């Protein structure tokens, strides 16, 4: 198995822990729930 | 530090300042944490021939040996370090021009570093039964 | 951060093409041979087969260049069983 | 209307309900260093924000004003919580807590200069101990910055790029000092605080005066003192769970911290310019250039700072608005009981009592609940004698054992019309029943 | 603004840059559901808005609270209730 | 825009707080209005 | 035309600026008169 | 001369709105402490 798919300059919110590892993303245009996470800078936005 | 793996060497916050690194050369690991900064809160009588400083939050002990040294008097209020005043928090005043904050006052005759008691209650002596 | 990022529910295309004595000239056009433009993610099966219970890791190798030509650099990755060989040369590619 | 009568549901129990109400009368002193949050330390800044001139003064001097209002403020309040206060110096609340069944206890702390500091109640304990942030919090947490801590406090941060919570011109230590005072001036002779007369005295005649029939009041006078003390212990039990009044107090502190927070960013947004740091810019450009950058960075973060401040005279008026409310509810909820509906809270108001909270004042609004009802036959008035008209005087008449009598609006109790109880009319109004058998 | 109209509404040029009036988060119709509510409760038992006696009682109590005697006040009720409603439709006509 | 930073959430963010002043308003005279207000089950529209 | 729409967004963020300042103030004096409101309900509406 | 005067029009521009926001809470205040002054005229002075 050999997945591909196209890079394009993106912006994204990219969460890393308390030792710096990338645990969570999200591709900020890709949905409306991706840009109320970008738009908070959090992956659970609070409920509103 | 634990999390400078072999392709890194400095630490950012989420705003983009440089709060940390990894000495290329002796792989010793530091924390940058910025400068102190401040202002001095100063009291100041028109009577008076100097000024009653407040340096907020501070202990005297950083002022002089981080700061600057001065001759003036000092002591450890509870906002912080007092230059050229009495600690006088036993003694209270009614009416108060200098108004440091929480109930302290800076009075002047030199100064005096006083609680501020603007009201209290008319006392009686009458029986509570 | 902005940087080169695959799209968040875009489709992944599983390129790879397994053989056995056959290649068929239908898997050198399109859509596998596929236009490069700013760049590509790749999500790869590390394949691990075993011979008398010994581990060995397989995968597709992967080309990139633009007419893959000895006038032209082309960029190869080949796995070589835990050893990742990258060369970028001029080649004279097959046609297969 | 059957006849001349209505049907009306009148109460034949009631228990006392304790309502929370706090209001905002205070909020932090925030102050700028303009000329250190817009330049830091960088000398090629400060020479170029001369030229912006009165600016940075516009900044302080309009923050200064600001926090003198707020001090002001303090003292107003402070001034309306003490004024009229009387107590007794034989008053000692540490064996002094409760009267006629009534216990105060959690409402007062101790009381004197002996103490110092310790003049805060357990309510107010219960109260201040939910919120991080209040003038000692502050203090505490500026005091920390200099512990050498690898804890990157954010107020740290705040306050080395200029921005500063100073702490009020009167401690909350003082102003419980005050609530506590005015809270014992009630309960003691001479009752300064609650009409000259004992507390229990002044609720039962304030519940009588709801429409209540005082021969069941004196009578269950330990029931009201019990139902007025579980209203109190309600109230104090609400701040363990999700409450409006605590949630309020917090969004003071949230709001200020997400404020100063959102001030501290202005010193990241690059405003079109190369880079949002100075050092940045004076590291790869000459005078000519630099200079320009760090105009667009002064212009920006001036502009940030006018924001901020139209921002914090607003949220100020807010607060004078919310201060003079209180101290109009101290002095018509809890010093005395104005003859205004629901100015003290929602329902048939009996009395209020007032403890201090971060940032403002924390309001116990005591009312009459009704418990259950009785479906009755009211006449709003009656015709007596000589055609001679009678109304009830707060409550109604009622055909009780095929006899006139007269109840509370408030309470089911048939007594005796008499003149105590009616308001006499030479003629009387149509409709009004007729009663010739009457006095 | 989405409807094929000739009139250019300012509004629809305003909300198209982006300029916006939100509905308030109880309709003006609610407002007048708690408006009569209100009204009616002063009209009939138990008079929840108007001291707990009939609306009619209440006016001639307030009228003599003002120093205007009983006897007057309860022997002109109809004159009373037809300035009331007069007062009323006064103010419903000032509003053409 | 992006290189100016918070500047339109900060914008956002004012409107916002504006706006829900002015919801809370609405639902605090709403609940005055409706205070204490008792009505009968028998009211008609259509005869009182 | 980075120079030119640079001028024409400081203009238009000003603006804004402008329009929320008056915004936040105006609501103040409605605050002001829906208080005055309520209390006049309560003070003359339901009791007297 | 044009961008001289610019950098001056934007200043003095900037100022006066700066003044205008300051003037417009001042009268706030202004209408409050009227409104209170009504209050006192009419429950101190024609009234008790
Ligand atoms: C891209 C693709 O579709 N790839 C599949 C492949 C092709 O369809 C086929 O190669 C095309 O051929 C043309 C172009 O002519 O078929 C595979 O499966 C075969 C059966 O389809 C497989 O079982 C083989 O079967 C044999 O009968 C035979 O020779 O094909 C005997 C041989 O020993 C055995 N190989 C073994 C043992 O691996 C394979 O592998 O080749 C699985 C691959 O995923
Ligand atoms: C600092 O740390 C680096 C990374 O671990 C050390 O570099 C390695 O040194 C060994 C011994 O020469 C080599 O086998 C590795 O390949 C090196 N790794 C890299 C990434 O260069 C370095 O020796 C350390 N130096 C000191 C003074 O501690
Ligand atoms: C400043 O003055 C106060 C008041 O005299 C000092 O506080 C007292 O300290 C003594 C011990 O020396 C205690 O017995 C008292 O109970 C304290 N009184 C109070 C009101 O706290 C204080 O220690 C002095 N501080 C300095 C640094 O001089
Ligand atoms: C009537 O007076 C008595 C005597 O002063 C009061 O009785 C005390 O009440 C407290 C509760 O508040 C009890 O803890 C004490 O034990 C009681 N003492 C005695 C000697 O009985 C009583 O509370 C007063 N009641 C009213 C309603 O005024
Ligand atoms: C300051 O000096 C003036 C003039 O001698 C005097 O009126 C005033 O009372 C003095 N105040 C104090 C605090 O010394
Ligand atoms: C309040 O304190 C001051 C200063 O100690 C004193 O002069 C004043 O007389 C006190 N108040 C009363 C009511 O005695
Ligand atoms: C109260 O004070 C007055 C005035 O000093 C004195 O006459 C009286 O005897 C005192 N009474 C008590 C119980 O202290
Ligand atoms: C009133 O209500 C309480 C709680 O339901 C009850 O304990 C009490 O006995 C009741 N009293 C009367 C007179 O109904
Ligand atoms: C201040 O620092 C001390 C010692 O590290 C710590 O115990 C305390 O919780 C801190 N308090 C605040 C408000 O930061």
């Amino acid at each position: 198995q050999y997945w591909v798919t196209p890079l394009s300059k993106r912006q994204y919110l990219l969460k890393f822990d308390n030792r710096g590892v990338i645990t969570n993303a999200v591709d900020c245009s890709s949905s409306f729930f991706s840009e109320i996470q970008c738009k908070t800078k959090s992956l659970l936005p609070n409920t509103g | 530090a634990v999390y400078y793996n072999s392709w890194q060497n400095l630490l950012y916050d989420s705003n983009g300042n440089i709060i940390g690194f990894k000495d290329f050369v002796t792989n010793k690991t530091y924390n940058i944490f910025p400068c102190y900064a401040g202002r001095v809160s100063a009291a100041f009588h028109q009577n008076a021939s100097s000024l009653a400083l407040l340096y907020r939050n501070l202990k005297c002990s950083y002022v002089l040996n981080n700061i600057s040294l001065t001759t003036q008097p000092y002591f450890d209020s509870y906002l912080g370090c007092v230059f050229n005043a009495d600690n006088l928090t036993d003694y209270s005043v009614s009416s108060c021009a200098l108004r440091m904050g929480s109930g302290f006052c800076v009075d002047y005759n030199s100064y005096r570093f006083v609680t501020f008691e603007p009201f209290n209650v008319s006392f009686v002596n009458d029986s509570i039964e | 951060f902005t940087g080169y990022f695959p799209k968040s529910g875009a489709n992944f295309r599983d390129l790879s093409l397994k053989g056995t004595t056959y290649l068929s000239t239908l898997w050198y056009q399109k859509p596998f041979l596929s236009d490069f433009n700013n760049g590509i993610f790749s999500r790869v099966k590390n394949t691990k087969l075993y011979v008398n219970k010994t581990l060995y890791s397989e995968f597709s190798t992967i080309v990139i260049g633009s007419v893959f030509i000895n006038n032209s650099y082309t960029i190869v990755v080949q796995p070589h069983n835990g050893v990742l060989e990258i060369t970028a040369c001029q080649y004279t590619m097959c046609e297969y | 209307s059957v006849g001349g009568l209505y049907e009306i549901k009148i109460p034949t129990n009631f228990t006392i309900v304790g309502q929370e109400e706090f209001i905002q009368t205070n909020s932090p002193k925030v102050t700028i260093d303009c000329s250190l949050f817009v330049c830091s330390n960088y000398a090629a800044c400060h020479d170029l924000l001369s030229e912006y001139g009165t600016f940075c003064d516009n900044i302080n001097s309009i923050l200064d004003e600001v926090n003198g209002l707020l001090d002001t403020t303090q003292l107003h309040v402070a001034d309306t919580l003490m004024q009229g206060v009387t107590l007794s110096s034989n008053l000692n609340t540490n064996l002094h807590f409760d009267v006629d069944n009534i216990n105060f206890k959690s409402l007062v702390g101790c009381l004197g200069p002996h103490c110092g500091s310790s003049s805060r109640s357990f309510f107010e304990d219960l109260l201040f101990d939910k919120v991080k942030l209040s003038d000692v919090g502050f203090v505490e947490a500026y005091n920390n910055c200099t512990g050498g801590s690898e804890i990157r406090d954010l107020l740290c941060v705040q306050s080395f790029n200029g921005i500063k919570v100073l702490p009020p011109i009167l401690s909350e230590s003082q102003i419980s000092g005050y609530t506590t005072a005015a809270t014992v001036a009630a309960m003691f002779p001479p009752w300064s605080a609650a009409a000259g007369i004992p507390f229990s005295l002044n609720v039962q005649y304030r519940i009588n005066g709801l429409g209540v029939t005082m021969d069941v009041l004196n009578k269950n006078q330990k029931l009201i003192a019990t139902a007025f003390n579980n209203a109190l212990l309600s109230i104090q039990n609400g701040f363990s769970a999700p409450n409006s009044a605590l949630a309020k107090i917090q969004s003071v502190v949230n709001s200020n911290a997400q404020a100063l927070n959102s001030l501290l960013q202005q010193l990241f947004n690059k405003f079109g310019a190369i880079s949002s740091s100075l050092q940045e810019i004076l590291s790869r450009l000459d005078p000519p250039e630099a200079q320009v950058q760090i105009d667009r960075l002064i212009n920006g973060r001036l502009t940030a700072l006018n924001a901020y401040v139209s921002q914090q005279l607003s949220d100020i008026s807010l607060v004078k608005f919310g201060a003079a409310l209180a101290m109009e509810k101290v002095n018509e909820c809890v010093k005395s009981q104005s003859p205004r509906i629901n100015f003290c809270g929602n329902g048939n108001h009996i009395l209020s009592l007032v403890q201090n909270a971060p940032y403002g004042l924390l309001f116990m609004h005591f009312s009459y609940k009704p418990i259950s009802f009785k479906t009755v036959l009211v006449s709003p008035g009656l015709c007596i004698s000589g055609d001679v008209g009678i109304a009830p005087k707060q409550g109604y008449f009622i055909k009780h054992n095929d006899h006139w009598m007269f109840t509370g609006s408030s309470y089911y109790y048939p007594e005796p019309i008499s003149d105590k109880n009616v308001v006499f009319m030479n003629t009387c109004s149509v409709n009004f029943t007729k009663a010739p058998l009457v006095y």
